[PDB]
C-alpha cells in the first residue's frame, strides 16, 4: 500500500516547505502593497494617485495686444 | 524732404538696437515644483500572479 498508493513523507515534506514559503512571500507582498497605497495616497509623490491638472501646453506666449500681461 | 509712408510700412515689424539688457525673470516667478520620478526599467511579470484571495495566476 505504502510503495503504490501513499506518497512519501519526505515529498509531503517538502511539499509543504514550499507551499509555506510561496504563500509566506505572498502575504509579505501584499502587506508591502497596502502601506505603499497607503503612502502614495497620503503624499501623491509617486506614480499613483495622479490625478489630472492642466496642461502647460495651451498657453499662449505670442505678444498680445497689450503689453500688461 | 520727408516721404509719406505706403500701404502695410508703418504696420512692418522692425529691428531696434539698445542697450538695455534683457530681463531674465519679467514675470517675477519663483522657483517650479520639482516633478515626479519617472518610471523606469524592464516589466517584469508579477510575482506569484494576481495575488488576489486563492487565486494563484
Amino acid at each position: 500500500i505504502a510503495r503504490t498508493f501513499f506518497d512519501a513523507p519526505e515529498k509531503n515534506y517538502e511539499r509543504t516547505m514550499a507551499i509555506l514559503q510561496i504563500e509566506s512571500e505572498k502575504a509579505e507582498l501584499r502587506l508591502k502593497e497596502l502601506e505603499v497605497r497607503r503612502l502614495m495616497r497620503a503624499k501623491g509623490d509617486g506614480p499613483w494617485f495622479q490625478y489630472p491638472t492642466i496642461d502647460k501646453a495651451l498657453i499662449d506666449h505670442s505678444p498680445k495686444a497689450t503689453p500688461d500681461n | 524732404g520727408w516721404v509719406r509712408p505706403d500701404l502695410g510700412e508703418l504696420s512692418k515689424v522692425t529691428k531696434v538696437k539698445t542697450d538695455r539688457p534683457l530681463p531674465e525673470n519679467p514675470y517675477h516667478s519663483r522657483a517650479r515644483p520639482e516633478p515626479n520620478p519617472e518610471v523606469e526599467g524592464d516589466l517584469k511579470p508579477a510575482r506569484h500572479g494576481s495575488r488576489l484571495f486563492f487565486w494563484t495566476m
